[PDB]
């Protein structure tokens, strides 16, 4: 029975209504509680941020915040819940030995389409097709005024290029002989030319690449185009200000800083965001069950979570030696299987694409037919 | 360049050599010797009919019949579904290439010299009170005098001004135009020669006249190259963020041309046909 | 696992699961189109014209009569030509893949699980006084 | 005219015969005494190499050795080489503004390219070839199943397959057209597969792995497959020995050394060595003229070259204003052009590799042809 | 570093029960406080994964006409084979 608030948005009427938490974190709370006889009394936090600390209103005078800043001021006494473990931290309060080993990473949005297979021949040019069947045409015409069976000619030149094979045509001089053959010749290196096109745009499939890490020029540079924060209270910002190589990076994640993951994640649902930097396990729980988004690149700064407390406080030893007994012993990873990691998730377009306007042919063809059937009337 | 620019090399490819004559006479041998083996009017038939098999097999002939000639017909036919398919993989291969050539690869072009009398006239960018200026005044002062006309403020200015289209060329400092090309907007903007450079002089800290410090600064300096940590002050303060990391209608104008060639040629021969 | 590499290629993955029905299906659609349109062994002359132009030319026929039957014969031709040249593509882009099998993960299996039995000699290599 | 030692080989009638010597130096040396005020009597080293610090022989001391010891010593004056800038070498004499850049630029015998589509089974499986010669027949034993004109309906299903189109071949079973139309397809669809394979192994034809610059983990790992060459061990040994890390690295090339410039060049195109590490300048035109062995990798050590003098003498600030005068004049960069800036620099075996069979093919054609003969006229 | 990448650990890195190396020390030793805070001070400040990019890092590490085709369509062509076969025994029958 967790005892935390619902007044979330600010300025709504907090009353501290008891709630509901059956969490794997709870599972080992309820675990280590059973091991050391003792009873717990668990409640939310009043804000709700990870403790990066701060500094107070117009007083350079530093002070926590959070759920650090709850423990320290004498009012919880453990913080059970995933609590990165960093250096200014660890400074005054006494850590444990981790309990899950996980480190930063990008969380985007996969690109779902990546073909359409109902494409004509517009990639290279539909103009290029144009200005093909008009020099076809024209060479037909030549060949024809030359002979000097037009209809019969040009069936069968319409097969040859189509690959139908009528076999109608029937060359009067050796010279449109050896023109069909140079056109045939033409027509071979134009298909030829079409399938090296087809296979260069096939090869370069999915032509957008991956962010990889923090590394990659193309997302320290900043640009208006891109967008991405993680969160405006949390280690990763701690992680981000202690170190001094991409302050600009700091700025521009800091204009546009979150609250929570829930918030952050419901944003790149909708591509309000761009990118997300946040812990490993979330994320990756995250793509395994909605599997939209992607867990590209690599990850970094790796430091496990753990349980704080105060520096002088009784329950140190025992509560290490437990973590490490369960760790080793393999409680710990039935836990993983059954919380964390427990789910997993050409067409007919490019024929239908082109079937239907094959039915066109049936819906103009027949009609051409009677046109025909007039034309035996009228000659 | 204004646009992506490709080259579709239509005539470069290994054809129109000793290679298409070496082609050329095996497949007469061929059909010689299938003409003689069928014998054992026809002969024109059998040519088309090999000339249909290299290029497409909707060209129906019935000159050749026989046993020797469907086993001669078969190994023709995989000869030529062999060299398609090889023309194909080169011709992908070649896709997967590219050739990009450079624009004018030289500060005293012929365009640089005298652009007046040459097109519209083109632009030399610069600033004046600079160090490149000062060069080109020395060196010709004819193109420094019609660069006079053509000045922004700054670089920035400059670069925005190249991009909109406003002027044609820029000349300026190499490292800052490299890094200023290393890390462009969509890497749009590469300078006209791939690591070209005119006067080349490296940078200075320049000291004061007789100051007892020159000896201790050179060693230093000397030192620092050595030992490696100018090349890690490099990749971290200088790098591009892309840099190092990279049916036409236009192709088919050559081929249309020796097609219409060779069309006026058969029509050559029919009338002379014709005449005889 | 260098004594044999056993490269995935395309058999392991699934062929004709049910795209290849579809295929048929609308195949067998166009050539009844096509024989009634001819209407107004003439039916097995039109399925092995229709069955040529879809895998090669080499199978010539009398079917189709009439300027729109050569239309159409033509159509279905350059559509056929077009899905080959795409299957082509596809395949070509296919090689740039090859992955590999896991199959067992951590020590949940019935081989390092069983001790004896089985039926060829496993071992447990594993160096004393230490952690493991 | 220059006047040096002739005996190459240490050890020998040391003899001061006058020789013919030019090139980039000595223009540069005529126009510094056109432009300065002096006159020269230019004369070769004796021992060759360039100049490095080392401890004299049956003695605790150390000396400069090399051409570095004629500068230390009477001769000295004006010394005018391909020089280097570096810290040991500045130390006891001072140079001038450098006249060139170069790097470092490693060497490497280009290797053969093959992959010409020589041979068909080259790419692909080779034992395939055959998986497919006789299955055929077997498909046309089956056609010959439905039976219940044998050389002719044989020679048809041969000539299918490579779309011959004879059409001589008809068994009257309407099942019998059903497997062959089914034969066809999966013949059309095996070519195409094969033809893919066939493409994707061109565009993927890339077995070549050459090392990339220092760095590279190939190169960094020490090894026997081939043997480095740090020429001469001068100006590149004091560059190793100044990196510690490189020091690591240094055994490898420190027991490989060659004694000069030119004869570690004809080992390697002799297929004795394969590596180098010179300046760049001689590298690149050596491997621009020798159209047989190219440069690859990313210059490093940036140290450019540098004119010779000794101690603080006199000649240095007006030859260094010379120097800079020339750079700026553009003569420097038309005495390049003129001096080092150009020296000389379907597949063959596709259509090699065939054509051959189709000319063996042609000559069989009439012995198969009188084989037939006589095979009708025995019975 | 394996010679020419042949041998391989089964899965994706499937750690039975991760633990974690680390430094020793004595019983309650007044060096505890200053160790653990250098130690996670390196670990934060990018500087353990250049030691572990240049001390340990592999060279298989970066790195990652087929039969079975064949004996497929040799399949589906047999399949197909039993079937003329069976649909001309049918028609001689009736």
């Amino acid at each position: 029975i967790c005892t935390g608030p619902n007044d979330t948005s600010p300025g709504s009427p907090r009353h501290t209504v008891p709630q509901c938490c059956y969490g794997f974190c709870i599972d080992l709370l309820i675990k280590l509680a059973r091991t050391m006889n003792f009873t717990y009394e668990v409640h939310l936090v009043a804000d709700g941020k990870f403790g990066t600390q701060e500094r107070v209103n117009n007083s350079n005078k530093k002070e926590w915040n959070g759920m650090m800043g709850e423990l320290l001021s004498g009012q919880a006494d453990m913080i059970v819940a995933p609590l990165t473990i960093n250096n200014e931290r660890a400074q005054y309060i006494e850590f444990s030995k981790p309990f899950k080993y996980q480190g930063l990473t990008i969380l985007v949005k996969k690109e779902i389409p990546r073909s359409t297979l109902d494409s004509f021949m517009q990639p290279f040019q539909s103009t290029l097709w144009l200005l093909v069947g008009l020099s076809v045409h024209v060479v037909a015409v030549m060949l024809y005024l030359l002979d000097r069976t037009l209809s019969s000619a040009m069936w069968f030149s319409w097969g040859v290029l189509l690959n139908s094979g009528i076999g109608e045509g029937a060359p009067r001089s050796f010279s449109a002989r050896i023109l069909g053959m140079v056109w045939a010749g033409f027509a071979m290196i134009i298909v030829a030319s079409y399938t090296a096109n087809l296979a260069a745009f096939l090869v370069l499939d999915r032509p957008e690449e991956r962010i990889t890490g923090i590394n990659d020029p193309r997302l320290r540079n900043p640009s208006d185009k891109f967008i991405y924060a993680t969160v405006k209270q949390s280690s990763v910002d701690i992680y981000f200000r202690r170190q001094v190589e991409l302050s600009t990076m700091y700025r521009h994640m800091e204009k546009h800083n979150y609250e929570s993951a829930a918030e952050a994640i419901q944003a790149v649902r909708d591509n309000k965001l761009h990118a997300f930097i946040w812990d490993s396990a979330v994320l990756e729980f995250e793509a395994s069950q909605k599997c939209d988004l992607v867990t590209t690149g690599e990850l970094f700064f790796r430091s496990g979570f753990g349980i704080g407390m105060r520096k002088d406080s009784p329950w140190k030893q025992n509560v290490s030696l437990s973590i490490l007994k369960s760790h080793e012993n393999g409680f710990m990873e039935d836990l993983d299987k059954t919380w964390v990691r427990y789910q997993e998730c050409l067409t007919f377009e490019n024929m239908a694409g082109v079937f239907m306007l094959v039915a066109g042919g049936i819906v103009a063809g027949i009609f051409l037919i009677f046109i025909e059937i007039a034309y035996k009337r009228h000659k | 360049r204004s646009n992506g620019t490709v080259s579709p090399s239509a005539f470069l490819e290994p054809f129109s050599a000793s290679v298409w004559v070496m082609m050329f006479v095996m497949l007469l041998i061929v059909s010689a010797i299938a003409v003689f083996v069928f014998e054992y009017f026809t002969i024109g038939k059998a040519i088309w009919l090999l000339w249909g098999l290299v290029f497409n097999n909707s060209v129906p002939v019935q000159n050749p019949k026989g046993t020797t000639s469907k086993i001669m017909v078969s190994v023709w036919a995989f000869f030529a579904v062999i060299f398609l398919a090889s023309y194909t993989a080169n011709l992908a291969a070649f896709m997967i290439q590219e050739e990009f050539v450079d624009q004018v690869t030289g500060l005293s072009d012929k365009k640089f010299q005298r652009p007046h009398d040459y097109s519209p006239p083109f632009r030399f960018g610069t600033v004046p009170n600079g160090s490149t200026e000062r060069n080109i005044r020395n060196n010709y002062p004819y193109m420094h005098q019609y660069m006079t006309k053509f000045n922004q403020k700054g670089v920035e200015d400059a670069l925005v001004s190249l991009k909109t289209g406003k002027l044609d060329a820029f000349i300026y400092d190499a490292a800052v135009l490299n890094y200023k090309a290393g890390r462009d907007e969509g890497c749009k903007l590469v300078t006209i020669g791939s690591g070209y450079i005119f006067a080349t002089t490296g940078y200075g800290i320049a000291l004061q006249k007789g100051s007892p410090w020159k000896r201790q600064i050179d060693l230093a300096l000397l030192q620092f190259v050595g030992d490696g940590e100018m090349e890690e002050l490099e990749t971290l303060w200088l790098t591009g963020i892309c840099h190092n990391e990279k049916l036409d209608i236009d192709n088919m104008a050559g081929v249309f041309y020796m097609l219409a060639a060779a069309m006026a040629l058969s029509l050559i021969t029919f009338i002379w046909e014709h005449l005889f």
